[PDB]
């Protein structure tokens, strides 16, 4: 039966010619006889391309290829949270299987026009710089992008560690659900972040999808579709997912292997043609639907590995192109003890001003404000302008796997920018604020409550936070 | 004399800014038109090595 | 005719067929698809065998499917009540408000107007807007590059042109989306239903919508300026109207034929683009012209790659270009309204061959006191700010007056600002510019000339500033 | 078994067309009619029942024709307490003319990496003894450490520092892979192993097990030695318990040995130069070098960097495949500075208060920071510290009293001392008492 | 399609001479002849044309030989009949070379007879492994102040001269082939060293000059030239280094010590990309085979130093290479620079300053280093050095000033290597301090004035410091005697 049956013609590197199969689709999901799985990349006139989803030692010329007549998808649902799975929706973490009920295609099509609505509410990062300079909004594309070991993941973990307070509430509609896909990482580096997650309780709500260095090029390249096809799941049910691929650079290079194996014409740096197509119909499915159709969103933070600062690269401007803003994080400001290594001036959010919080919009616009008149310059008025951006720029730094409530950053920076860290000269800001912080937290709760249930920092609360501020710093060494 | 000093010292910083950024310009022009020498030089050598397959 | 896929390669397609080849740049339509694909041909391979690329996503193809011909390139539905409306490379309803049911279609891949049909003097398209028709003009049926960004308001001054457009002429618009992000077009749609340019209730609709997201392939990217360019082409010949066509990123119509020319196979050229760069960037625009039944003047939004104005992307476009105009976010932060760089626009149709000695030598001026009084800034930066000259002072208080002069308030922004939109013709802008740097306006205060229409209103809020 | 014939000859690159049992992927075969054992592992299947492999040693004298017989089984090593102090090229044959290596488990160098289950949490630090090191990036056993940098900074005498310090304070069967480097320096390594003590010729001792396949091999021996060495550790680590040390030295060698495989393997190339299948490759190999709950391989790769340039596909691509990378810069070898560890390019994943403390999590921030911002009395204290980071008679400066010296110097404390008084000496004592001679002096 | 496809095998196959041990030019072109037949030839043999010509069988493909041709294809023709000889490539070894000029392949083309050794030796035989060798120890004098100082050269290394073009390179190897005329007319027999000059890819009149230059110097008697001009096909210039390092790996073999320079091997590296390219093999980088660095490796790696149970030899191997525009991020410089011990690396700036040998101390290095000097150089360079990279990195005022009187005391004419005592008498008085007190522009007028000194009044020192190696004590008094008396009788 050379119809739904075909036969392995040759073999190397990945790439399964195999002869038949006259009735299979284009990316449809084969199995060859040894238990392995493909996808049917090359339909060509006398053989089919397949990618295999494991190794070439195993499967070997003559073999038996069957085929499955789906197209490649993955179980989705609220039975993952909690699990890591692989690229393929098979669990990995020995828990057993997945219980789920539905599968779902990854390579469906973005949301159109109509069914999405303007990007309004804050996805809370709990980390000051990000949420102060370059506020992240659900349903927003931002990129993390920056050199190796300068503090990417940090700010995707923080993120999701942050969503605890608000997953663990009560509010339906504030709570997130967030996936971490883990692309080219090392399999060490993904089972220590596990721990971290779990160890913060912040598991129950996480999907981790991991294609580490030592699976498949296919696999590290299927993986950010089918995290983002689990994240799809809960924006089309009124629900929020936060999805984080890490990175987006291995997944591009795991598709120019694929595809210079499969013979395809490459274009710059041995990238295939469409390799921006593969990243804009992946980074365009995180859409925020209007209340028409669920009201519910799905927002993008990938992760990007420039080569010396270099963001015109080919994948670097691809992505660039693509998102709605970008968060640089620099090597030279990562020993300056300026961490989170943000670098503001760079450092963009298109749909940010329009999700940051009333509150919050009120303290960063004139800290932004000040900081860039900082940077513009850096007598007895500009260095009264190198002070304040000294106070303000030693008021962003950032300890990990601690992020804020949005009421204690907007407390912390109000007090830098009315101008009473003025008297501090700056190795002290520092101190003050973890003891500050202590302070409001400890007995001010009715301040920070009504702030947060309020959202803006109305005249009475103003007040109370001004003489608040100035009773602590009285008190303090 | 302190007088005609810090003058002199300003009109020499403005002068030597004002070369300064005209050889960052120049330099910039020589930069890209480097990066793009580069990028063709390494499409011709992965377009030959395709070609002798 | 019908023929059968015979390869599926990522979005290029091989189909073959028994009888009837279709010519190159011909539609043919795959069969048993849920959805609407659309393949176009790009090449004949010979043994009856045709390379085409997709317009749509090619997975579930099988090798076998059926392949029917349509016999013209691609036809999109043209007229009148394509306005307020969105719309696909395919011709397709986007906006979920049901089909076009227009009268005719136009196939996209026309020819350029011929020789005979080229109108042949130049000629100023009055746009209204004081800063673009005093220094840098637009030329009817000319190609005009938007440097602007996201910070600075662009949709509100495209939308002003439409509307401005549509009212001193009689001229409808088309927008192409040529690689646009979903959500932008998406909050450009309610923008532009929101200041009315777009009415979802009457045919008042000033304008229509063509789009290729981002999420699409190559092929439609490539092809969506040239539907969009389609549906204008329609209202000039066939209305004698003014046509205004807009390309949200002609950058990601280069790059999109870089892409579909890598997926054929071709080698590829100087950076990496496609080695038709320069032919495909002119079938195009040599489709945006005056021809003797009307106009066609396309404002093309400008991405340089890696700030390069040498890359062979921007250094190709700039061949069409005949204007310039630059949103700088410095101007807004000023606090003027549109914020263009006065200074760093351009014109081809500056020269006073074309625009008269009045008008060349009132732009010429205003540029020369601009010039002076950031020379005159850079010096005051002393902080001894004192006027050993009485021209210094002079002129510096006249360029402001000017530089501020050079602010308007929209139709568009009438929802927002209580201020009413004052379109003001050109030569009322050539002479109230001519005025004030007659010097006769010093009596008046600065604060008036802010946010004015022309310099009537300008001489009736300084004494109403009392 | 299954026999073939040689139909092609091509470089390194030999074609074998079998009958009858066509070999998988992978596997090794052997040529017949040789004085000396030519492996040949193959790489592609070609259809018509012929199959591409990469010769293991040169292919001179090889004839059209040829048999070649199947191993059924990819290139098996001998493994075991056998193996330490001899010396083996990729295929396990002895090179140091002592005899066969008689042991009792041989083992396929291509194996599958550890699973995720399998996956280890446990940090605790390593202490070396050199201030930089251990100061800025300190070393994590059961972590892969990676020694970046470009010819001539100090990779190989680092890796011997290493060896030394680390080998001979260890009860753990080192294991050292010569991945394409000299044989000069080869040969130094091991005469100065066996004349101190690490390697015992007689009643054997021994506690280091040297793989050497050296520049004058084929690309294939080159890119297979690594998985050699690779196979040993893994020995050492799964079926007997031990704590492993792997010293890789070096492994741009092994990176680039896949360059040259990839040319000819008939296989379109990727950027700069390097294979379509760098990446994933060098990834299966460095995902077997990790800490499973059996036991640990802490290795120590030191890795060629082509022309300083850092952000090469095959450095860029090891970098993410480490735990505790320190980098031997140019710029600062060229200051007489030694070892030539750049402090604002050397990353550790350990240098965190929760593991590390405070007290050294805040002195290599601030020595750091000192370095970056390099206030003359600020740029006076950069250069004592810059000078102080240099170590030379050997030195070993324990943890905490480096901590403490770093934090004289930076607080202040020794202001008055020359800058070149901290120029090659241990300890904040010997800095002091060299001060000492040298102001009595001069 | 298939290059033995073509209709005459087809024809007269199927209608129906020896094609075991012979064969028939299918296609000759750009000296690359395809071959069919020859089913027995083995990689890599030497076979015969019809017209005299040999070649090389590089490419055994499944339907014909890919061979390429030692001479000019116009003597080969389509159908010509292919030998076989059974061998690879060899080449005649011994002592007989010694003054003469060969070719790539061991043929004499000096004129002066045939040569007329007993030992053939093959080219492309395997490099001495880990064991049979040993550390490198013995100095190699190059008598050039800052190569034997600041970058020294043991017997057994393989220094790179690396620079652009026109910086100093033949010179430096060409100053070392002349210096070891000390030691080779003594008696001393573990001091001599046997020069070989590999001349690839160069003018033959460039060769001539240096023929010409090395008997005026009379250090022809002990030097092999192997020379692969210009105008020699592609495989003789990738051959000639192989020849010429089994020329100098005779030496080594039997207990003495040889030095060999390839002059140069980016020429090679040409040769053998031109015959790459030509035998369709894939391009790399820069166009050059994937397999280029395992032929610069192979090559280099036969400099050995062998233990005394191997007789003791050595060959010490000088590949020079030519950048463009100082740019040591190529693919054959990289590859070079990482094969080699260390590199004396030449630079255009400091050639016109009038620092000549140009050589870039701050770039050099030598991975040998002090074990390769005699202790008398090693006391005085090891506190140059040091000196020196102080000076450079801030390149305070007693540093500066140091640092130049050391940089004008490293200049040194061509065709003039110092002995080893004298270097170290001039190193000696400038290190110490005697020339602080001289302006930078007369330390060359001290240097010879002094070095005329100290060879006409102290050759009883000189014979002591030659004798022993190292600075006595007492010589160490009669250096700082002899330093201060001249600083005093100086003007
Ligand atoms: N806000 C912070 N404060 C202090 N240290 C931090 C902070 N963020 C990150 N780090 C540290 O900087 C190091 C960078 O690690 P991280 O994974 O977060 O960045 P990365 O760019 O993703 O590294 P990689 O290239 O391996 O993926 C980590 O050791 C982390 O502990
Ligand atoms: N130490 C020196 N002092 C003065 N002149 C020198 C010195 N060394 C070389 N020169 C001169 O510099 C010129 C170049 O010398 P040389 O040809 O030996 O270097 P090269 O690297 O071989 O250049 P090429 O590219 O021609 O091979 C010659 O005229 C040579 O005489
Ligand atoms: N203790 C030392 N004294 C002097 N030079 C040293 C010392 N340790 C290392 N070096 C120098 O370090 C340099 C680098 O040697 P090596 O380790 O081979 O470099 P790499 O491994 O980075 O290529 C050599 O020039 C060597 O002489
Ligand atoms: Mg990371
Ligand atoms: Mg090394
Ligand atoms: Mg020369």
């Amino acid at each position: 039966d050379l119809e739904e049956t075909g036969r392995v013609l040759s073999i190397g590197d990945g790439i399964a010619r195999v002869h038949g199969l006259r009735n299979v689709q284009a990316e449809e999901m084969v199995e060859f006889s040894s238990g392995l799985k493909g996808m049917s990349l090359n339909l060509e006139p006398d053989n089919v391309g397949v990618v295999v989803f494991g190794n070439d030692k195993l499967i070997k010329e003559g073999d038996i290829v069957k085929r499955t007549g789906a197209i490649v998808d993955v179980p989705v649902g609220e039975e993952l949270l909690g699990r890591v799975v692989d690229a393929l929706g098979n669990a990995i973490d020995g828990k057993g299987p997945i219980g789920s009920k539905t599968r779902r295609r990854v390579g469906l099509k973005a949301p159109g026009i109509i069914p999405r609505i303007s990007v309004r509410e804050p996805m809370q990062t709990g980390i000051k710089a990000v949420d102060s300079l370059v506020p992240i909004g659900r349903g927003q594309r931002e990129l993390i992008i920056g050199d190796r070991q300068t503090g990417k993941t940090s700010i995707a973990i923080d993120t999701i560690i942050n969503q605890k307070r608000f997953n663990d509430g009560s509010d339906e509609k504030k709570k997130l659900y967030c996936i971490y896909v883990a692309i080219g990482q090392k399999r060490s580096t993904v089972a220590q972040l596990v721990k971290r997650l779990t160890d913060a309780d912040a598991m129950k709500y996480t999907i981790v999808v991991s294609a580490t260095a030592s699976d498949a090029a296919p696999l590290q390249y299927l993986a950010p579709y089918s995290g983002c096809s689990m994240g799809e799941y809960f924006r089309d049910n009124g629900k929020h997912a936060l999805i984080i691929y890490d990175d987006l650079s291995k997944q591009a290079v795991a598709y120019r292997q694929m595809s210079l194996l499969l013979r395809r014409p490459p274009g710059r740096e041995a990238y295939p043609g469409d390799v921006f197509y593969l990243h804009s119909r992946l980074l365009e499915r995180a859409a925020k639907m209007n209340d028409a159709f669920g009201g519910g969103s799905l927002t993008a933070l990938p992760v990007i590995e420039t080569q010396a600062g270099d963001v015109s690269a080919y994948i670097p401007t691809n992505v660039i192109s693509i998102t709605d803003g970008q968060i640089f994080l620099e090597t030279e400001l990562f020993y300056k003890g300026i961490r989170p290594a943000i670098n503001v001036g760079l450092s963009v959010s298109r749909v940010g001003s329009a999700a940051q919080t009333r509150a919050m919009k009120q303290v960063a616009g004139t800290m932004k404000l000040e900081l860039a008149q900082y940077r513009e310059v850096a007598d007895a008025a500009t260095q009264q302008l190198l002070s304040r951006g000294v106070r303000l720029t030693e008021l962003l730094k950032q300890g990990q796997y601690s992020p804020m409530a949005i009421e204690e950053q907007v407390a912390v920076i109000y007090a830098g920018v009315r101008g009473y860290l003025d008297k501090l000269e700056p190795s002290k800001i520092t101190k003050f604020e973890n003891a500050f912080l202590s302070h409001v937290v400890s007995q001010h709760q009715a301040l920070l409550g009504t702030i947060r249930a309020d959202g803006k920092i109305s005249e009475q609360s103003d007040a109370k936070l001004k003489e608040i501020v100035t009773n602590f710093l009285a008190g303090f060494e | 004399s302190t007088t005609s000093e810090q003058s002199a010292r300003m009109t020499a910083m403005d002068n030597a800014s004002k070369n300064a950024s005209e050889m960052i310009d120049k330099l910039t022009l020589t930069f890209n038109r480097t990066r793009q020498a580069v990028i063709t030089k390494e499409l011709i050598e992965i377009i030959s090595g395709a070609a002798a397959l | 005719a019908t023929g059968r896929i015979v390869a599926v390669i990522g979005a290029v397609v091989d189909v073959q067929f028994d009888e009837g080849l279709p010519p190159i740049l011909n539609a043919l339509e795959v069969q048993g698809r849920e959805t609407r694909l659309v393949l176009e041909v790009a090449q004949h391979l010979g043994e009856s065998t045709v390379r085409t690329i997709a317009m749509d996503g090619t997975e579930g193809l099988v090798r076998g499917q059926k392949v029917l011909d349509s016999g013209a390139p691609i036809k999109i539905p043209v007229g009148p009540e394509t306005l307020g409306r969105i719309m696909n490379v395919i011709g397709e309803p986007i906006d979920e408000r049901g089909p076009i049911k227009t009268k005719q279609f136009a196939p996209i891949h026309a020819e350029a107007p011929e020789f005979m049909e080229m109108s042949v003097e130049q000629e100023i398209l009055v746009t209204g807007i004081k800063v673009v028709d005093l220094l840098a003009p637009y030329a009817k049926g000319g190609k005009i590059g938007l440097f602007g960004g996201a910070g600075v308001g662009k949709t509100v001054l495209i939308m002003e042109l439409i509307n401005n457009v549509a009212k001193a002429h009689g001229g409808y618009s088309v927008f192409a989306g040529v690689g646009e992000r979903t959500r932008e077009g998406n909050d450009l749609y309610h923008e532009m239903i929101e200041s009315g340019v777009i009415n979802l209730k009457d045919a008042t609709s000033k304008v229509a919508l063509v789009y290729g997201q981002m999420n699409e392939p190559p092929g439609a990217r490539a092809r969506v300026a040239l539907t969009g360019l389609t549906v204008a082409e329609y209202f000039r010949d066939q209305e004698g109207q003014d046509v205004l066509l807009f390309i949200d990123n002609i950058f990601r119509f280069t790059q999109a034929g870089s892409e579909v020319s890598a997926l054929l196979g071709r080698i590829p050229s100087a950076v990496g683009y496609q080695p038709t760069l320069a032919t495909d960037m002119g079938t195009m625009q040599e489709r945006i012209t005056t021809t003797k039944k009307g106009s066609i003047t396309s404002v093309q939004a400008i991405y340089v790659p890696a700030d390069d104005l040498t890359d062979p992307a921007p250094a190709t476009t700039f061949a069409h270009l005949d204007a310039t105009t630059v949103l700088s976010r410095a101007i807004a932060e000023l606090g003027i309204y549109p914020a263009v760089d006065p200074l760093d626009s351009t014109s081809r149709i500056m020269d006073p061959n074309i625009v008269g000695s009045e008008h060349y030598d009132v732009a010429r001026g205003v540029q020369k006191i601009l010039q002076d009084y950031k020379s005159l800034q850079d010096i005051i930066a002393i902080l001894g700010m004192d006027e050993l000259s009485e021209e210094d002072k002079l002129t510096v208080s006249r360029a402001r007056k000017i530089q501020r002069f050079l602010s308007q308030p929209f139709q568009v922004a009438e929802v927002f600002t209580g201020h009413m939109g004052k379109l003001v013709p050109l030569k009322e802008t050539i002479k109230g510019f001519q005025q004030i740097l007659a010097g006769e306006y010093d009596h008046l205060p600065e604060q008036a000339f802010y946010m004015v229409g022309p310099i009537e209103e300008a001489v009736a809020k300084a004494d109403k500033l009392a």
